[PDB]
RNA sequence: CCGAGGGUAGGGCCCGUGACUGGGGCGAAGUCGUAACAAGGUAGCUGUACCGGAAGGUGCGGCUGGAU
RNA sequence: UGGGAGAGGGUGGUGGAAUUCCCGGAGUAGCGGUGAAAUGCGCAGAUACCGGGAGGAACGCCGAUGGCGAAGGCAGCCACCUGGUCCACCCGUGACGCUGAGGCGCGAAAGCGUGGGGAGCAAACCGGAUUAGAUACCCGGGUAGUCCACGCCCUAAACG
RNA sequence: CGAUGUCGGCUCGUCGCAUCCUGGGGCUGAAGAAGGUCCCAAGGGUUGGGCUGUUCGCCCAUUAAAGCGGCACGCGAGCUG
RNA sequence: GAAUGCCGGCAUGAGUAACGAUAAAGAGGGUGAGAAUCCCUCUCGCCGUAAGCCCAAGGGUUCCUACGCAAUGGUCGUCAGCGUAGGGUUAGGCGGGACCUAAGGUGAAGCCGAAAGGCGUAGCCGAAGGGCAGCCGGUUAAUAUUCCGGCCCUUCCCGCAGGUGCGAUGGGGGGACGCUCUAGGCUAGGGGGACCGGAGCCAUGGACGAGCCCGGCCAGAAGCGCAGGGUGGGAGGUAGGCAAAUCCGCCUCCCAACAAGCUCUGCGUGGUGGGGAAGCCCGGGUGACAACCCCCCGAAGCCAGGGAGCCAAGAAAAGCCUCUAAGCACAACCUGCGGGAACCCGUACCGCAAACCGACACAGGUGGGCGGGUGCAAGAGCACUCAGGCGCGCGGGAGAACCCUCGCCAAGGAACUCUGCAAGUUGGCCCCGUAACUUCGGGAGAAGGGGUGCUCCCUGGGGUGAUGAGCCCCGGGGAGCCGCAGUGAACAGGCUCUGGCGACUGUUUACCAAAAACACAGCUCUCUGCGAACUCGUAAGAGGAGGUAUAGGGAGCGACGCUUGCCCGGUGCCGGAAGGUCAAGGGGAGGGGUGCAAGCCCCGAACCGAAGCCCCGGUGAACGGCGGCCGUAACUAUAACGGUCCUAAGGUAGCGAAAUUCCUUGUCGGGUAAGUUCCGACCUGCACGAAAAGCGUAACGACCGGAGCGCUGUCUCGGCGAGGGACCCGGUGAAAUUGAACUGGCCGUGAAGAUGCGGCCUACCCGUGGCAGGACGAAAAGACCCCGUGGAGCUUUACUGCAGCC
RNA sequence: GAGCUAGCCCUGGCCAGGGUGAAGCUGGGGUGAGACCCAGUGGAGGCCCGAACCGGUGGGGGAUGCAAACCCCUCGGAUGA
């Protein structure tokens, strides 16, 4: 439930922030932060390659569990949930019978003090990791792999989720957070649940200063610049686009669909993405 | 105001020193050239 | 000291008045159309919403104070 | 105290019919629509038929001149939570009552805010007809909305 | 065009006269008073404000009068901008 | 002889401008050939969150001393950061290295690239970050946490003793962390004392005093005291920490839990060693057996890895502790003590500046620490002052114009002007009080006002302390005194109403624009299923992102409110397994060259044959576009209504003479004596209009209009005064410019604006201070304009290519 | 060539003093329970005033300058983009 504030500055009139009160461990595990090396937007030449990026608050990256599947049949017990700055969803932490400690994103729902466990064997419970191929249809899921083995990469941020639509063969349909229609592997792991802290798209950041503690630095419209700048650059006064909208690099930004046509994963897309 | 030449010792080695044209095409013909011109020094003193 | 009152400043209430503007009432024989009264020729009325020169029309839900 | 009837309310779940769309099959010259038509859809293979699937909304028969609620209103089915109410017995308290300016709460539809949802329907709007005109009636489309949650609105031929 | 700085304002004047006022006149449809019209006359004088960058113009209040032009549309090695 | 030619020399301007902050000088005495300028003394002024002191960077001998004065020094010079010479920088503990890692750089493995080379895990490099053992005083002309003294300490090597499963680049713990606010206890620093120590002093009317003036400490090992930080203990299980593991992690049980214990810092004390003022006398000697005590204020520093809250969620690695593995347990490690060993580089001096960056001894620029006292509500503000440092390397006069900075001004008060530009006014604190409107925060310091010094009396609370005295802090009342005036000096808003634009704080044309421009939360469209899209790269590889549609890219719009209409015919984009065209290629009807012929060779029709295009549809917060003429009502006027032509569709709501209105100063109303501006209206909108958004909007603005109050030298209308210049004298001494000049006025003439020609007029020779009309004055081979088959940036349905994509 | 300047990465440092007084917390009231109101506590914010520090609004000076962008007065920000 988003938290919002009294009008005592023009900025904190419509900032919101999220109400945290999920979380119950407020600072990391010291065994699983290593430091998240900031870009600033600039690839392994000094040069920016993602306009806009940089200065924002220092953050150490949580190591999360996309695999899951490391550990199959060992139980674990829930013992907090945390902010992790480094991605929308809440993080849990994990207490394995090992004794091994595990970060997974967590899950809507899940509570401090609950076990969880990953495996073909696993009940269908709501921070429990199975193939696909064991979840039954009409499943919400989340944190799903792609491919079997290579870790969870569908359905991650705050509050998303994937549902299981029906089996085909091998594979199993699934319902993207985008609406696509995509068949995946029956081996492809999957956490039951949808991903939790479902409020954050109800965030207003308020005022610049906030884009700026996230790493986001003014962006620039391209009709504010000259045309030794960009498509929509220059004019006397204000200016229509005088052209079909384009980026930077002159290529058409309303429309132009931009998936390579000849992708080797389109033999298993079946309905391209809704709204 | 502030003025374009701002002396630092570490930074006049790194960046015109000895070493580092060494390591590049072309400053290894910077000092090929001034070796020819004959220059009495082929790299900026700085004192270390 | 208080003190009629005078002066500086700021409020509140009422009355008059004002380019222009809003609809309202009324006015023997103006223009447009025909919404209602008969099933009034699409039953009417209705609160709301949107639209239209105008009466009105349409949607939603309601009423019979509707006919056959 | 013992019993009862009920679409009374809230939450969770869940069933079958039908529509629309999608996929496969099979098939070909029209379908659709009206007073009649036209627009529209259809040989790029529509309609009609079979199979598979997705999704939303409403619950046929029972169903009634029926039932419940203070009203607005409430109808597939299941469970939970919860209100009103009637009957019996004549057991308990001993007038503890009636109404009720204010206050407070509820309040159909439409409408509004933030999200979600969107099959069918449909203000606006577009087109086809009709007509002197037709910003209508009829026809083909079609967006809000209609649905969910939370928060507002507080109206009514909110009527017996 | 190997540069003659370009409007207006301010300052500072100076000149012409086709004279706005003051002086001298003739004619008058000049009773008087006030005017009209032309002639002579450049000695001096020719206001303060509102609007607009404005020149100009209109307006307000005066005045004997609120004149018109030249001087690189006088004057930026004098100022403004 | 010319090239705004080149190099050099020397002129002119000219003894002219200037001599670099307006913080300021005067005298006496020295020295010396020579003195405003060097030295000494006394007087005066200036800085004192510095204009003082200590670091770092940069500079590189400029440091100290003797001897010098040609040049350098904006004058002088005997002096100097100058010339010559000699001397001067001393570390196991300070800084860096023989330690660690950050970005980044490099890079065995590996990957890519015509060559050069580009990447790249580990590893290595890399510091103002982590880690690590020295404090106080003395001494030199010049170094000192370095030499000396006193007291402390670290590592390494070897030994002795005691102790233990010893052993690591491997495992684990720890190191290890943000912002804001902040408790307790200290210290640094500072105030006061009638207390202790001190050379002295009594002035000029008074004071021999509880008088004046001066000082009253610093370091310190073990121990102890105080204040804090860190940390549970035991046992059993164990599959996790890429071998092992008694470690750590997880489960269970028992004892302890604001604690205690153990441990580590800070502070106090502490054997001991130091220091020690004014004044007097000549850096030193005295003072001095110096005293070295008490009270108060008190950090932003310390205890610290403290506490709380918050969201934007806050390095790493080593040192260190623990665990074990090879091994080794005659070793090895831990502890205590002893002896020995302990290297390299820096160390001078300037360091907000005359030694650094600005060509200069240049009013500019330069990171960190200390930065005292009193008063002003506070403070690093402001005034004055301490310690300390300066008077700014030309002076002396004069007392013109004019210029600069400054002060005052009779009556008026914006009449000035494009504009109240500028300058007044206001001004801190306390109290009273405060409107429209609003998003309920605000508007608000609204506005407007009253108070403010000093004395005496009564009196309230708090801190320290003891619950008291004292000290210190926050107040309440009463009675009075003085002046023109009490934030008495310095520092310290003028205010209001009403429009336009942009919500807002921010950002920008370094050096003519700070804005209405950019950004901005927020809204929408669109792409993107992850080896994403997109971006850089030939590539490998990166970024995106160790992210995953509540995410990421691109675009427009620009908080918020109420809204965003109609047109898909053209262009774009999206969809369409049909049809039409369509390249290479497939096909080979049918030819042709040649050869005796088998053959060899060349052409080649139908037909099959992709993307693209055509074609069929969709799509506006995609590119874009949203009509004309004529007629009509019972006064007139005007047309709700009609006719017709055209369109893909004919601009809706809202707004409108506008940041848009040409005619225009439209018209009417308001404000004014008067209003081309302003405000409110009207609507024939030359030429508004709905995310190149439309209409509004509280708050906000060094934005741009209009008005009023207050107040003024802006002005009527100027006067006086101050200082720095200008001016005169001594010293030093430029500059652009310059065909040569013996260089007047008019009226003419002349290539059309003449000192230079003609006629006339006027005019003895040479300067100084001033003024700018001319020398078509200087400056800059006009930026405007045109010309050049000159160039460059930019655009596109110009041409032709290429990357990229299909 | 990024010792100027623009952006970003890593690691450090700096921001006197004064004002305003959000959430929360506590208590009181309120109710069926609530929302809510009130007081105290509290100490939020691209909050307010103002030095350092960062700026460069207006005017004046300067214009062969002290300076190839400076000086004086005035003005913006000053816990934050
Ligand atoms: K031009
Ligand atoms: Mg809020
Ligand atoms: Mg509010
Ligand atoms: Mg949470
Ligand atoms: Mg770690
Ligand atoms: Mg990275
Ligand atoms: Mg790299
Ligand atoms: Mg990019
Ligand atoms: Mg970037
Ligand atoms: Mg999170
Ligand atoms: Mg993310
Ligand atoms: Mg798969
Ligand atoms: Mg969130
Ligand atoms: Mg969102
Ligand atoms: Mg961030
Ligand atoms: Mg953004
Ligand atoms: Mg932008
Ligand atoms: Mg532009
Ligand atoms: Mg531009
Ligand atoms: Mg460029
Ligand atoms: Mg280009
Ligand atoms: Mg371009
Ligand atoms: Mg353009
Ligand atoms: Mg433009
Ligand atoms: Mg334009
Ligand atoms: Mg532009
Ligand atoms: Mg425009
Ligand atoms: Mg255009
Ligand atoms: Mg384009
Ligand atoms: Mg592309
Ligand atoms: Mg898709
Ligand atoms: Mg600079
Ligand atoms: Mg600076
Ligand atoms: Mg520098
Ligand atoms: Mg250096
Ligand atoms: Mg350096
Ligand atoms: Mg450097
Ligand atoms: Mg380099
Ligand atoms: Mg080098
Ligand atoms: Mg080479
Ligand atoms: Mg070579
Ligand atoms: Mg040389
Ligand atoms: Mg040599
Ligand atoms: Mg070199
Ligand atoms: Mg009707
Ligand atoms: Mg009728
Ligand atoms: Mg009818
Ligand atoms: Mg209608
Ligand atoms: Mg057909
Ligand atoms: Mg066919
Ligand atoms: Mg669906
Ligand atoms: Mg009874
Ligand atoms: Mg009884
Ligand atoms: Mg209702
Ligand atoms: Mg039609
Ligand atoms: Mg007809
Ligand atoms: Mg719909
Ligand atoms: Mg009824
Ligand atoms: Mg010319
Ligand atoms: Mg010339
Ligand atoms: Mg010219
Ligand atoms: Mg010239
Ligand atoms: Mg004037
Ligand atoms: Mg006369
Ligand atoms: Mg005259
Ligand atoms: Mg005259
Ligand atoms: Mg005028
Ligand atoms: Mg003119
Ligand atoms: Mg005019
Ligand atoms: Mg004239
Ligand atoms: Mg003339
Ligand atoms: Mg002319
Ligand atoms: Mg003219
Ligand atoms: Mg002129
Ligand atoms: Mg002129
Ligand atoms: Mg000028
Ligand atoms: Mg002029
Ligand atoms: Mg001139
Ligand atoms: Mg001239
Ligand atoms: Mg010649
Ligand atoms: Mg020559
Ligand atoms: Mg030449
Ligand atoms: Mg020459
Ligand atoms: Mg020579
Ligand atoms: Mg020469
Ligand atoms: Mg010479
Ligand atoms: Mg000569
Ligand atoms: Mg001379
Ligand atoms: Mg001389
Ligand atoms: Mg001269
Ligand atoms: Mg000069
Ligand atoms: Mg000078
Ligand atoms: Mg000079
Ligand atoms: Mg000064
Ligand atoms: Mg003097
Ligand atoms: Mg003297
Ligand atoms: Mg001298
Ligand atoms: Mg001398
Ligand atoms: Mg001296
Ligand atoms: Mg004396
Ligand atoms: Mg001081
Ligand atoms: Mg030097
Ligand atoms: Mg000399
Ligand atoms: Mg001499
Ligand atoms: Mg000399
Ligand atoms: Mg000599
Ligand atoms: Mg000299
Ligand atoms: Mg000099
Ligand atoms: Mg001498
Ligand atoms: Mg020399
Ligand atoms: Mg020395
Ligand atoms: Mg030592
Ligand atoms: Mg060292
Ligand atoms: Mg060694
Ligand atoms: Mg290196
Ligand atoms: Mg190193
Ligand atoms: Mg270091
Ligand atoms: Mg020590
Ligand atoms: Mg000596
Ligand atoms: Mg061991
Ligand atoms: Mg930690
Ligand atoms: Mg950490
Ligand atoms: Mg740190
Ligand atoms: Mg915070
Ligand atoms: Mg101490
Ligand atoms: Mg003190
Ligand atoms: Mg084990
Ligand atoms: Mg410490
Ligand atoms: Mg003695
Ligand atoms: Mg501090
Ligand atoms: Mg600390
Ligand atoms: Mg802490
Ligand atoms: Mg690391
Ligand atoms: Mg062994
Ligand atoms: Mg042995
Ligand atoms: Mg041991
Ligand atoms: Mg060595
Ligand atoms: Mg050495
Ligand atoms: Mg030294
Ligand atoms: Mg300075
Ligand atoms: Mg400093
Ligand atoms: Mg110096
Ligand atoms: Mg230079
Ligand atoms: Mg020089
Ligand atoms: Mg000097
Ligand atoms: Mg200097
Ligand atoms: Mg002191
Ligand atoms: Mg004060
Ligand atoms: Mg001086
Ligand atoms: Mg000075
Ligand atoms: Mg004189
Ligand atoms: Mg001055
Ligand atoms: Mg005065
Ligand atoms: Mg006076
Ligand atoms: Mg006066
Ligand atoms: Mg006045
Ligand atoms: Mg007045
Ligand atoms: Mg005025
Ligand atoms: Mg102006
Ligand atoms: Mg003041
Ligand atoms: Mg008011
Ligand atoms: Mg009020
Ligand atoms: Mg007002
Ligand atoms: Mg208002
Ligand atoms: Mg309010
Ligand atoms: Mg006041
Ligand atoms: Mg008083
Ligand atoms: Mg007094
Ligand atoms: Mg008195
Ligand atoms: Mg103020
Ligand atoms: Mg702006
Ligand atoms: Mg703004
Ligand atoms: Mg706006
Ligand atoms: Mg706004
Ligand atoms: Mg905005
Ligand atoms: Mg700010
Ligand atoms: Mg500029
Ligand atoms: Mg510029
Ligand atoms: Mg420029
Ligand atoms: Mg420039
Ligand atoms: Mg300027
Ligand atoms: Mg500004
Ligand atoms: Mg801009
Ligand atoms: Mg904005
Ligand atoms: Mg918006
Ligand atoms: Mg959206
Ligand atoms: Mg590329
Ligand atoms: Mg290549
Ligand atoms: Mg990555
Ligand atoms: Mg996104
Ligand atoms: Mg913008
Ligand atoms: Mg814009
Ligand atoms: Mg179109
Ligand atoms: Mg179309
Ligand atoms: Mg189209
Ligand atoms: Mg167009
Ligand atoms: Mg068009
Ligand atoms: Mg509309
Ligand atoms: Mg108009
Ligand atoms: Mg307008
Ligand atoms: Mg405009
Ligand atoms: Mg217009
Ligand atoms: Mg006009
Ligand atoms: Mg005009
Ligand atoms: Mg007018
Ligand atoms: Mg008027
Ligand atoms: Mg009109
Ligand atoms: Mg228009
Ligand atoms: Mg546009
Ligand atoms: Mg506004
Ligand atoms: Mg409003
Ligand atoms: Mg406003
Ligand atoms: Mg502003
Ligand atoms: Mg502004
Ligand atoms: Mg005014
Ligand atoms: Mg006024
Ligand atoms: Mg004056
Ligand atoms: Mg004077
Ligand atoms: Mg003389
Ligand atoms: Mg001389
Ligand atoms: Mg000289
Ligand atoms: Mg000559
Ligand atoms: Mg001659
Ligand atoms: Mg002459
Ligand atoms: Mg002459
Ligand atoms: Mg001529
Ligand atoms: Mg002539
Ligand atoms: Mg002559
Ligand atoms: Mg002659
Ligand atoms: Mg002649
Ligand atoms: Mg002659
Ligand atoms: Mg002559
Ligand atoms: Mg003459
Ligand atoms: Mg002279
Ligand atoms: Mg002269
Ligand atoms: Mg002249
Ligand atoms: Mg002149
Ligand atoms: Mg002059
Ligand atoms: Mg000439
Ligand atoms: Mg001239
Ligand atoms: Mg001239
Ligand atoms: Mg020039
Ligand atoms: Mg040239
Ligand atoms: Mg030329
Ligand atoms: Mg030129
Ligand atoms: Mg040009
Ligand atoms: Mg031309
Ligand atoms: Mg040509
Ligand atoms: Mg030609
Ligand atoms: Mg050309
Ligand atoms: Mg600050
Ligand atoms: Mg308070
Ligand atoms: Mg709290
Ligand atoms: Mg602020
Ligand atoms: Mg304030
Ligand atoms: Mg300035
Ligand atoms: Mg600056
Ligand atoms: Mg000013
Ligand atoms: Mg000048
Ligand atoms: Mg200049
Ligand atoms: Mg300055
Ligand atoms: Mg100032
Ligand atoms: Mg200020
Ligand atoms: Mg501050
Ligand atoms: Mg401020």
């Amino acid at each position: 439930a988003v938290k919002k504030f009294k009008p005592y500055t023009p900025s904190r009139r419509f900032m919101t922030v999220a109400d945290f009160s999920e979380i119950t461990k407020t600072e990391p595990e010291k065994s699983l932060v290593k430091p998240l090396k900031k870009t600033g937007g600039r690839n392994n030449q000094g040069r920016i390659t993602v306009r806009f990026r940089g200065g924002g608050h220092k953050r150490l990256y949580r190591i999360i569990d996309f695999k899951r599947w490391d550990k199959v049949g060992i139980p674990a017990k829930v013992a907090a949930i945390e902010y992790d700055p480094n991605r929308s969803a809440r993080i849990a932490l994990l207490h394995y019978v090992d004794g091994e400690k595990r970060y997974i994103i967590a899950p809507d729902g899940l509570q401090v003090g609950q076990q969880v466990v990953a495996g073909p064997d696993a009940p269908i419970q709501v921070g429990n990791a199975l193939p696909l191929r064991f979840i039954p249809v009409g499943t919400v899921v989340h944190a799903v792999e792609l491919e079997p083995k290579k870790g969870a990469k569908l359905a991650r941020a705050a509050g998303t989720s994937a549902q299981i639509q029906g089996r085909e063969g091998d594979y199993v349909i699934l319902r993207l957070p985008s609406g696509e229609l995509r068949k995946v592997h029956g081996e492809c792991y999957a956490t039951v649940g949808a991903v939790g802290n479902a409020d954050h798209k109800n965030i207003v950041l308020g005022k610049a200063g906030r884009s700026r503690w996230l790493g986001r630095r003014p962006h620039v419209r391209g009709a504010a610049m000259n045309p030794v700048d960009h498509p929509h650059g220059g004019g006397e006064g204000r200016a229509p686009r005088g052209r079909p909208p384009a980026s930077p690099w002159g290529w058409q930004t309303k429309g132009l669909k931009t998936r390579k046509r000849r992708k080797p994963s389109s033999r298993f897309i079946i309905a391209r993405r809704k709204k | 105001m502030k003025r374009t030449w701002q002396p630092n010792r570490r930074k006049r080695a790194k960046t015109h020193g000895f070493r580092a044209r060494m390591r590049t095409p072309g400053g290894r013909k910077v000092l090929k050239r001034r070796r020819q011109k004959g220059r009495w020094r082929l790299t900026p003193a700085v004192r270390k």
